């Protein structure tokens, strides 16, 4: 992530990131609002995070510094870039929604009233045919990435070298391969406990309340899709393994 | 330090995630409750043995047959969560939840825990459930369900005062070493 990004979402929630006065001037409904959608966007600057480390502290080092055979980075991290491509566009709607809602002379203090339509938009259309199919393949393609990991780490002194290397800062600790590939699975479920929370303090005007109803369905539709899109690979499973699923 | 792996099952109001959140900052949030929990390393030290626990929940995947297993490989140990304030969600931990976990992490030990303990003397809630006819689960109720299903064994805790809560920590740390 970047500094100016980190910093905007360093504090625990959005009453303790705007100032006090500015705070004071909101009633307490706006504020359980704003703190889950701050939330949101934490949680979504964090996912875009895990997203980079993969891409470019992992994949990338190990096409810079290792000898793999061809075809085993891929299989370590299937769409990475896909994935990234998505959620970075994502983020930079959510963040340029905060930004434009900023008080002037301020970079901190900001009410996001109209997050509904963005969220609609994210999830429907062409966005979420690329979302459905970028995740039916990455979570299709995760327990594969697992096992290819595990027999890389035991008998590769050099692999195993990177690894210890590239994720011994504390940094790192939460952030191993294995860990990357499950936090980016999980991601797509954590969608609509947050609009549900949402959704629970954004009655005040209907509209709103309407917009956050929708974007809640089109989440579920698309999760239920992947749901019933997955079927995991293996690596050497047969052809009669595969017809008597 | 040994590298062990956790996951939290449950239905979907059984106290799962505020648990998690709570162990992880030892600390019941005084200003934001988090909605959602990422994943956590916690470094604990039980009967002289340094592990890193990785932490991980299953929330939000209870509808989802296909993406849930995903949480499952190289689990040590399993908390099998309910809530005390839900005789419903004890029910469900049998035949639902068990032959699930048994099937994608077997041999993994489970420890079955009681959440929201505080909640077994709230009048509010034995009011809200007697129009159900029911009461808050009892002791022996836990005890006798985790018996039954092959767990490790049985706990107890209430993430909203912090008690019982290391206590379980500790203890899963203990059966992912076995
Ligand atoms: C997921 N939908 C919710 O309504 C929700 C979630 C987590 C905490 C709270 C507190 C109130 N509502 C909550
Ligand atoms: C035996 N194959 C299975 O896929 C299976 C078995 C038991 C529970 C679940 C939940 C999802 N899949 C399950
Ligand atoms: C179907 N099995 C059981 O119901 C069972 C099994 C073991 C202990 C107890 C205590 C109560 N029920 C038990």
């Amino acid at each position: 992530s970047m500094e100016m990004d980190e910093k905007d979402f360093a504090a625990d929630s959005w009453s303790l990131a705007v100032d006090s006065s500015f705070l004071q001037q909101h009633k307490k409904e706006v504020m359980k609002q704003q703190d889950v959608i701050y939330e949101l966007i934490q949680t979504e600057l964090h996912h875009v995070r895990t997203l980079k480390i993969m891409t470019r502290l992992f994949r990338t080092g190990m096409l810079e510094e290792l000898h793999l055979e061809p075809g085993v980075v891929q299989g370590l991290f299937p769409c990475v870039d896909e994935l990234s491509d998505i959620h970075t566009r994502f983020l930079s709607q959510l963040l340029e929604r905060r930004r434009q809602a900023l008080c002037p002379g301020s970079t901190r203090n900001f009410v996001i009233h109209r997050l509904g339509d963005l969220l609609i938009s994210q999830f429907s259309g062409p966005s979420a045919e690329q979302m459905c199919k970028t995740y039916s393949e990455f979570c299709s393609r995760h327990s594969k990435a697992l096992k290819l990991y595990k027999e890389l780490y035991a008998r590769d002194k050099r692999f195993q070298q990177f690894i210890r290397k590239v994720t011994r800062p504390a940094v790192l600790k939460r952030h191993g391969v294995q860990e990357c590939i499950l936090l980016v699975t999980q991601r797509i479920t954590k969608y609509p406990l947050l609009i549900s929370r949402i959704l629970q303090h954004s009655h005040g005007i209907e509209e709103e309340r309407q917009d956050l109803t929708t974007a809640l369905g089109l989440v579920k539709e698309l999760l239920s899709n992947v749901d019933e899109g997955i079927y995991q690979l293996e690596k050497g499973a047969r052809l009669q393994e595969i017809y008597n699923r | 330090a040994i590298r062990k792996k956790l996951v939290i099952v449950g239905d979907g109001a059984c106290g799962k995630t505020c648990l998690l959140i709570v162990f992880s900052k030892d600390q019941f949030p005084e200003v934001y409750v988090p909605t959602v929990f990422e994943n956590y390393v916690a470094d604990i030290e039980v009967d002289g043995k340094q592990v890193e626990l990785a932490l991980w929940d299953t929330a939000g995947q209870e509808d989802y047959d296909r993406l849930r297993p995903l949480s499952y490989p190289d689990t040590d140990v399993i908390l099998m969560c309910f809530s005390i304030d839900s005789p419903d969600s004890l029910e469900n931990i049998p035949e639902k939840w068990t032959p699930e976990v048994k099937h994608f992490c077997p041999n993994v030990p489970i420890i079955l825990v009681g959440n929201k303990k505080d909640l077994r003397n709230d009048e509010h809630t034995r009011r809200e459930l007697a129009k159900m006819k029911q009461e808050p689960v009892k002791p022996e109720e836990g005890r006798d369900m985790a018996n039954r299903i092959g767990a490790f064994g049985y706990m107890e805790c209430s993430a909203k005062t912090k008690d019982g809560v290391r206590e379980v920590f500790e203890m899963a740390t203990r059966a992912a070493l076995q």
